[PDB]
């Protein structure tokens, strides 16, 4: 035997970085070196697992601030603790009475999701917490669109959520 | 070409899938490595992740991001919101034919790229039947209780996943008609 | 160096692009044969003609035969003029002297225009006729499973001995079930409405088990039920429903004949008719069983108690509400 040697569309996760920097150098002869990316190989996908697994508690890496194609899909994996933080910091104080109780209310859903994180995943694959946290996601962004991140507060509030 | 893949058809365009509104998904094919048989194949995968995206981002423009701010039963109302719920919800099994693929990559990376083609077979036909089902509606300004007819008549097809898909999408819109006759009688 | 390398090694690529192929091998005649020749040719004084075929090894035609048999385009052997595939005359192994090598080509080229015209059918439905459909989806069900054979085959090439006649023997059980699509459906082209075009169709599949009636009648029979799935659902609302309806002339009855209901056709319309005088005052699900338990002759005589049964319940209690109540006695 001398090995048939394999077709390159049958192979990828080492072929595929390689080709990766093959398009990245023809991009930059064509260019003439502007363009200048950070980081090619790096990161993995288990290392992401445990990030995005610490960016649902509410705390980053400091990967963020207020392959590489994988940013293409961390974005809307990101932009979902971008708003979740957001409504922490909104409920950080301790205001009306009916106000306080709505707001101890939406810290009860806070440990809610506070709670399906570390309990549902014994490092699963990226893409099933994407697609499991797609449905809730979303559902999660909207109530950022509820709450203020002025917001009605007594009666103006009472009638607005009646 | 074999994460890849799985990363364009996540919904997440990749840095060889050039994304586009005249073309949708669509590979570079100028390699200087580049293979005749290849092309083909590629060519029928770029299809139903580029109708995948539309589905999506359809679902997530027009339901839960409003809090009642005229209207129409086309773009807004109830039974688009249902249309739309039931909508993800038949999408379900593409996902998890995506989490299957992944694992037996993980198994043995030399797999046959035809393999995936014979895998993703079965939706082939099933997304081109429903695009025509949302542009309809889109199109016509199709309002209100229009939209529970325009599904039923184009389930009276022949192909078995296009009725048993539509039936459940189907049953949500009846479903909202049944919770505003349970208050008005 | 360090990507062209691992490009340069480890994939094949040299014979699908504009490049003079290197190959080593193990000379003297038996498998050098294709050199050996040319030299002959060139002893015998040709004079020149200085033929440029340019390489490939033979494992690669084995893996482009099958994507070709499996019914996707676009391949670099194989040049097509007119939409009949063919093969390639630009290309040379290390032996079949360019003459055994164009005879297999075209006895498979053969086949490929069989499984050509058919996708091509099959994709000018995938981009409303409800028959053509149910054909179409009859023969793509044939087709998956098809693919899903030779497919399983190549990945067992990346792993035994393999051959071109290896290949074509293995694919002798179904190389010759997809020579009698190619003759059903080329009759069903051949010949305005849809309805005529339906009948003339949904008739040939009858007739055609019929003639056979060892595994061909099976294949035969399996396509016939996915073609007649669509007019048993219509027969079904004609008798439980009570009305006839029809996508503009999806029935030969208006509310010339087919030969697969006709023996019982008389049963069917005075069952409409009956129902609807019965308005004004489930089969698919017993023909289901019926294919559980002389083929498509006799067989198809058991189908008929279950609508006449039916049928004489209908008519028996529109009599019955007629004699009482406008009393006709």
């Amino acid at each position: 035997g001398h090995r048939e040697e394999p077709y390159l569309t049958e192979a990828g996760r080492d072929a595929f970085d390689k080709f990766c920097r093959l398009h990245q150098g023809e991009l930059q002869l064509l260019a003439g070196g502007v363009l200048q990316a950070p980081q090619p190989v790096l990161v993995k996908e288990c290392e992401l697992v445990k990030d995005v697994l610490n960016v649902l508690i509410g705390v980053v890496s400091a990967t963020f601030s207020l392959p590489e194609s994988i940013s293409s899909l961390l974005s809307e994996v990101a932009e979902y603790g971008t708003c979740y933080t957001r409504l922490s910091h909104f409920s950080l104080q301790p205001k009306g009475l009916v106000f306080q109780a709505f707001t101890s209310g939406l810290r009860r859903y806070l440990q809610y999701y506070r709670a399906c994180v570390l309990s549902t995943p014994p490092t699963l694959s990226l893409l099933t917490i994407g697609f499991l946290f797609k449905k809730l996601g979303r559902q999660l962004r909207y109530l950022a669109e509820l709450c203020g991140v002025a917001f009605p507060t007594g009666v103006k509030l009472l009638s607005y959520l009646y | 070409m074999i994460h890849e893949l799985l990363l364009a058809l996540s919904g997440y365009p990749g840095s060889i899938f050039t994304w586009n509104k005249r073309s949708g998904l669509q590979v570079s094919q100028d390699f200087p490595f580049l293979h005749p048989s290849e092309t083909s194949v590629l060519n029928r995968l770029c299809r139903l992740g580029t109708d995948y995206i539309r589905f999506t981002e359809f679902i997530e423009q027009y339901t839960g991001h409003v809090q009642q701010q005229q209207g129409q039963g086309g773009l807004h109302g109830i039974y688009l919101r249902a249309f739309c719920t039931g909508l993800d919800s038949v999408l379900q099994p593409y996902r998890q034919a995506l989490l299957d693929l992944e694992q037996e990559f993980l198994g043995d990376p030399h797999l046959s790229i035809s393999h995936v083609n014979y895998f993703l077979d079965q939706f082939q036909l099933l997304f081109p039947s429903v695009m025509v089902v949302v542009e309809q509606i889109k199109s016509q300004k199709i309002h209100g209780c229009q939209i529970l007819e325009t599904v039923y008549k184009h389930s009276c097809g022949g192909l078995p996943p296009v009725r048993s898909a539509l039936e459940k999408i189907l049953a949500v819109c009846h479903g909202v008609m049944y919770k505003q006759l349970s208050a008005w009688m | 160096p360090d990507d062209r390398s691992w490009l340069e090694h480890h994939v094949v690529h040299q014979y699908w692009t504009a490049r003079p192929s290197q190959f080593p091998h193990s000379l003297h005649l038996h498998s050098n044969l294709a050199a050996v020749w040319d030299q002959h040719l060139y002893s015998s004084d040709p004079l020149y003609v200085p033929d440029d075929r340019v390489l490939v090894t033979e494992t690669q035609v084995i893996r482009e035969t099958l994507w070709l048999l499996s019914g996707v385009k676009k391949l670099f052997i194989f040049q097509l003029i007119d939409g009949k595939v063919t093969v390639r005359n630009n290309i040379i192994v290390t032996h079949l002297t360019h003459s055994c090598l164009r005879s297999v080509l075209e006895q498979i080229a053969a086949y490929g225009q069989v499984v050509f015209r058919l996708q091509e059918f099959i994709d000018e439905v995938m981009g409303p006729f409800r028959t053509y459909q149910a054909f179409m989806w009859a023969l793509y069900k044939y087709f998956i499973s098809f693919k899903e054979e030779l497919a399983e085959i190549e990945k067992c090439i990346i792993n035994t001995t393999i051959t071109l006649a290896i290949v074509v023997d293995k694919l002798a059980p179904r190389l010759s079930q997809l020579k009698v699509l190619h003759k059903v459906f080329s009759t069903g082209v051949a010949e305005t409405r849809n309805v005529v075009r339906a009948s003339h169709l949904l008739n040939t599949l009858y007739k055609a088990i019929l003639e056979y009636d060892e595994q061909t009648v099976s294949l035969l029979f399996s396509l016939w039920v996915e073609t007649v799935r669509p007019y048993l659902q219509t027969v079904d609302e004609w008798i439980v429903h009570g009305h006839l309806w029809d996508g503009a002339r999806e029935f030969i009855i208006q509310r010339t004949m087919v030969s697969f209901l006709k023996p019982v056709l008389k049963q069917i319309i005075m069952a409409g008719k009956s129902m609807q005088l019965l308005k004004n005052l489930e089969l698919d699900d017993v023909h289901d069983p019926l294919l559980a338990i002389t083929f498509e002759l006799t067989l198809r005589s058991c189908l008929y108690p279950h609508i006449d049964k039916q049928y004489l319940d209908c008519c028996g209690n529109l009599m019955q509400t007629l004699k009482k109540d406008y009393r006709l006695v």
